[PDB]
RNA sequence: AAGCUCGUAUCAGUUUUAUGAGGUAAAGCGAAUGAUUAGAGGUUCCGGGGUCGAAAUGACCUUGACCUAUUCUCAAACUUUAAAUAUGUAAGAAGUCCUUGUUACUUAAUUGAACGUGGACAUUUGAAUGAAGAGCUUUUAGUGGGCCAUUUUUGGUAAGC
RNA sequence: GAGAACAGAAAUCUCCAGUAGAACAAAAGGGUAAAAGCCCCCUUGAUUUUGAUUUUCAGUGUGAAUACAAACCAUGAAAGU
RNA sequence: GGUUGCGGCCAUAUCUACCAGAAAGCACCGUUUCCCGUCCGAUCAACUGUAGUUAAGCUGGUAAGAGCCUGACCGAGUAGUGUAGUGGGUGACCAUACGCGAAACUCAGGUGCUGCAAUCU
């Protein structure tokens, strides 16, 4: 209700407007262009990219290509299906992204049909390594990261899926100086601390941190573990049992989803307001000019 | 100097205005453009005979200054100062350049020929198009006879064959004379200082009620 | 119709402008160490004046900000010196107010004549539970008109507490 | 003196646009360029790298070289009294496909489309593009449309 | 001038179809920047000058500026729009379609990119008109003071400047 | 534009509007907004080899520039530069 | 048909002022041990959807809305311009013939479409 500024018609005329995906602040196009431009000598070979966006209590992970008509998704992996594998809680922790990382990396291979090779690492000791090319065989799948708007800080949850993608049978170019525990004073790396973070060490150490110091803070959070009778000593066992469970059958069994589309569609138009017709526009302004400007 | 206007009568150059590249330009000779009863309202002066030029030429500020004095001095003494609203509708923008050769015995010292002949500004003259309206009188119907002759006495001081035409349509605002009378009582007229603000059908309804009361009620 | 929406303190900022450069800069900066409990930072000039005795980049004054539940307890201590009295004006159109006082010694702490008299100033910013939208990194929006803080709102929200008068007219 | 610089007399020529400023969209990069494709030149002032000389603007050439982030084109410059084969290497934002050529592409298959029908039924090819032939004899109607007399308007100034 | 290789191959100081590029003419400045005339509505404590008033962020005016809706006239070094003339390219057999190989490039992938292997499309083979034939090579005389006219325009008032 | 003792118009702090009306070493013109403008971490790719192309052009040099090849690097998590 | 993630075109979606959003999701939100950066966990960093929300963000509807776009025998064959004449006029400049053909104004309408994947009483 600030009419003092009174942005003129001239200002509203020559105002250049940003792109729709930028006007709403969802895409940084300075970084975007350098990530999608394929080598022109490669002709019609797509450059696949992997997105990781951390929304509230959920993680976005999918393999997506690009096209003039629009970006094309190859495979998808969501946090909501981790309870099916056995990860019922902790959907937005650092280790949760890694669990999806093994899930997303493995899932693309089945539909590709090349999962027989490039198994990644199955022991997971937290050590740095890439999925090296197999001699006398297909080259390893390469895919880049997509972060966009959350700042690159070491220990970020985005790099949890990076380890999962890297150790899940995919090749992603990445370095060690941003993982959760890489020393800043020197080039030292401690995979042992990473091995805890990969397997939920951070949450597990905070389990006993409240189990002896203060119970009311422990009680008000962690409601599910108390209700489901899960302790810290079994917390890591969940993730260890999770990893091989993902590789058992990562077929992305779709939900029964209940009902059908039309009743979902029917529930919308029955309550959503429609447009207005020109006769309705003329009718009310005639009524308004009669009721208000007609002087009773 | 003030060489005869026969040199600058004709449009012989591109427009050369007073811009940041145009410094040290002499001031315009004409000082006041609108004169008479400038505060007069719109409906008080139904008639205004214009004065239109016929050909392409440039009219200098001195010519505009001399004509305005001649026109104003006439109607003020016979019709009275509170009888007309005279306006000048041309502004001197083109700048006149001279080469400035001295008049004494030169050659050996005068200008070393016409080398670098670009000159310095001498005056400021307007640019007049074909059929472009010059002047406007805004008089009353009973005063047409005096005013028309007054513009006749002023057309002599311009260079050219400019003519006077019996104008129409309340020649202070646009839109035809019989149409203006139709909108005088219909309620599309707001009595504003000098000019009159018309009615719009595309703005918001709420604000229009305030300044335009006698359109939506019974009125007359 | 009063949901969880309400008015609450966003931050409290402190400022001590200094007339010149020298030892008194460090003397004034260290005052905020024992008041805010935190480390104050530097505020630097923008251009030279040549008549105030200051010039370009000479670190004229310090400042510090305090937030959270550890911010309001400073407020009433500052309000003691004014006898809990405010003015009709001193309230911004964006629902914020402040006040500047000298002989800060009335706020507490021993006089310590090696310290002197410092005119530390107050300014407190108020917002609502959800004004984060203007500070976010993804999908940065703007505060709604019906949700923005207003001068009438901050005065109204201030009046039901502290039983303070408004004086003047 | 006189200025004959590389980008001289370019003041309304390399302007980005009105109300279309800012970074270029991503559709210009996602198009596939192959050797031997007719293109057009429109210099983009957003990024000066790989930008053609002011002489080349709207000129049409053939793609012969495709490097990592640039495309090579050939321009038949007319200098003196002859044509010289000038080779230019330009980035992908100062170039766009010339859709004058593509119209010929479906014309090839359009003639080929009814080529099969022509031999299926018999002769009657008539696939050469005829120009705008003169109109043939047609009759007009007066029932419900009567001629309206018109006369030149008498002069009146209305000013 | 000497010619040379072949002969309607294909080329054009031209038109059309399709498709680009170009900011001059025009137009606009109740659109940006400059100007630029004259009023109407509020505003000045963070402006000054008159009545009253210790006294002002006091009651009443004005002066000089701001904001709002207007109004008269312009820009080679102003601009949203945007001509006419002129200008780039294409109108295909060095072409298209189906199967297939090589490559040390590229690709996750005999998947991509260059060219050929086998088969089909012939005289409306796929715009108009014209073609004392098309293309190619060597050598060298003279030439490097120009002027005038329609059209556009620069300097100078103007000039057989 | 709204506010803070000195502090007032130019001392330092906070909020709103703000397509940029600022700033990009030095002329003028284009270009630039999670940027080419502010500041901060690392670094000398301002490296080696000799080709090709554009402007002035005679299509010769010269100055400037353009995109690439075969090495070794700087940086960023990486695409990339 | 709604919502989210990634987009394509990219103000027929921008802006101003109001009203509405059971459904899932969006966002606020609660916590300061481990990572991390700030004076300030306010942004950024980490933890469970826990204690309430739909107030805000976002989406949707309206303005005789400001702008944008579209169309018009509306302005207007107007201005301008290619070709031509021992055409007019001293001169400026102007008509005619064969062609091309604007912009401002005025009026009327609209004021987002769409791809990939998941999901949503």
């Amino acid at each position: 209700a600030f009419q003092k500024d009174a942005k003129s018609s001239a200002y509203s005329s020559r105002f250049q407007t940003p792109f729709r995906r930028r006007r709403e602040g969802k895409t940084d196009y300075y970084q975007r262009k350098r990530l999608v431009t394929q080598h022109k000598a490669k002709y019609n070979t797509p450059k696949y990219r992997l997105v990781v966006r951390f929304t509230n209590k959920d993680i976005i992970c999918q393999i997506i290509s690009s096209t003039i008509t629009g970006d094309v998704v190859l495979a998808a992996a969501y946090s909501h299906e981790l309870p099916r594998y056995g990860i019922t809680h902790g959907l937005t922790n650092w280790a949760a992204a890694y669990a999806t990382g093994l899930l997303i990396a493995r899932r693309t291979l089945q539909k590709l049909g090349l999962d027989e090779t490039y198994k990644g690492v199955e022991e997971v000791e937290g050590e740095y390594e890439l999925t090296e090319a197999v001699e006398d065989g297909p080259r390893p799948f390469k895919v880049f990261l997509d972060i966009g708007l959350q700042r690159t800080t070491t220990g970020a949850r985005v790099f949890g899926a990076l380890k999962g993608a890297s150790d899940g049978g995919l090749y992603v170019p990445h370095s060690e100086n941003r993982f959760p525990g890489w020393d800043f004073e020197t080039e030292e790396i401690d995979p042992e601390l990473l091995r805890s973070y990969i397997f939920g060490g951070h949450v597990s150490q905070y389990m006993e941190e409240l189990a002896d110091d203060d119970e009311e803070r422990f009680s008000e959070l962690f409601k599910g573990y108390l209700a489901d009778d899960i302790d810290a000593d079994s917390l890591e066992d969940i993730y260890t049992s999770a990893h091989e469970a993902i590789r058992a059958d990562p077929a992305f069994k779709p939900t029964e989803k209940k009902f059908t589309k039309e009743q979902y569609a029917a529930e919308s138009k029955k309550y959503r307001q429609t447009k207005l017709s020109k006769e309705e526009r003329a009718a009310r302004v005639a009524a308004k000019i009669a009721a208000l400007a007609g002087q009773q | 100097a003030r060489r005869p206007a026969r040199c600058y009568r004709y449009q012989k150059n591109k427009p050369y205005p007073k811009s940041r590249y145009n410094r040290a330009v002499p001031d315009s000779k004409i000082r006041i453009y609108d004169l008479g009863k400038k505060k007069a309202t719109v409906d008080e002066f139904p008639l205004c005979v214009h004065l239109v030029s016929n050909e392409l030429e440039q009219l200098s500020s001195e010519a505009l200054e001399a004509a305005r004095i001649c026109a104003n001095k006439y109607m003020t003494t016979v019709s009275g100062r509170d009888a007309f609203h005279l306006r000048v509708r041309v502004h001197p923008f083109h700048v006149l350049r001279i080469n400035k050769m001295l008049s004494c015995a030169g050659a050996d010292r005068l200008q070393q020929g016409m080398r670098g002949a670009w000159g310095k500004p001498h005056g400021l003259a307007a640019r007049v198009d074909i059929g472009q309206i010059i002047f406007s009188v805004r008089t009353k119907d009973s005063n047409k006879d005096v005013v028309v002759e007054g513009l006749r006495r002023a057309r002599y001081k311009f260079p050219g064959q400019q003519k006077i035409i019996l104008s129409k349509k309340w020649g202070f605002t646009n839109l035809d004379r019989p149409e203006y009378l139709k909108k005088r009582e219909a309620g599309e007229v707001k009595d504003d200082g000098a000019f009159v603000k018309f009615l719009s059908k595309k703005g918001s309804l709420e604000n229009n009620i305030r300044e335009f009361p006698e359109y939506f009620a019974a009125q007359a | 119709q009063n949901p969880m929406r309400d008015l609450k303190i966003e931050k409290l900022v402190l400022n001590i402008s200094v007339g010149e450069s020298g030892d008194r800069l460090t003397r004034a900066s260290k005052v905020l160490e024992q008041l805010s409990g935190q480390t104050p930072v530097q505020s630097k000039a923008r251009y030279t004046v040549r008549t105030f005795g200051i010039r370009r980049n000479e670190k004229i004054a310090v400042h510090v900000t305090v937030r959270g539940p550890k911010a309001e307890e400073i407020l009433e201590r500052g309000l003691k010196v004014k006898e809990y009295q405010l003015r009709d004006r001193n309230f911004s159109a964006t629902g914020n107010f402040g006040f500047g006082i000298d002989e800060h010694i009335d706020l507490g702490i021993k006089y310590d004549p090696s310290i002197g008299i410092f005119g530390m100033d107050f300014y407190v910013v108020m917002n609502r539970p959800g004004a984060r939208v203007t500070r976010r990194k993804r999908c940065k929006g703007t505060v709604g008109n019906s949700h923005k803080t207003t001068k009438e709102d901050t005065v109204s929200w201030f009046k039901q507490k502290y039983d303070a008068d408004v004086l003047d007219k | 003196g006189k200025s004959h610089g590389y980008r001289s007399r370019t003041r309304y020529m390399f302007q980005r646009d009105f109300r279309k400023h800012g970074a270029v969209h991503l559709s210009t990069y996602l198009k596939v360029y192959k050797v031997g494709d007719i293109v057009d030149i429109k210099a983009n002032g957003s990024i000066q790298k790989g930008m053609p000389h002011k002489f080349y603007q709207g000129k049409t050439g053939v793609v012969y070289n495709v490097t990592k982030s640039s495309v090579g084109v050939i321009i038949n410059k007319m200098v003196g009294n002859r044509y010289l084969e000038k080779r230019l290497n330009l980035r992908v934002e100062h170039i766009k496909h010339s859709k004058c050529r593509q119209e010929f592409l479906e014309r090839v298959k359009a003639n080929a489309a009814k080529r099969a029908e022509a031999k299926a039924q018999g002769v009657a090819v008539q696939l050469k593009r005829q120009p705008a032939q003169p109109r043939e004899s047609r009759i007009v109607s007066t029932e419900g449309n009567v001629p309206q007399t018109l006369a030149p308007v008498p002069y009146e100034t209305f000013i």
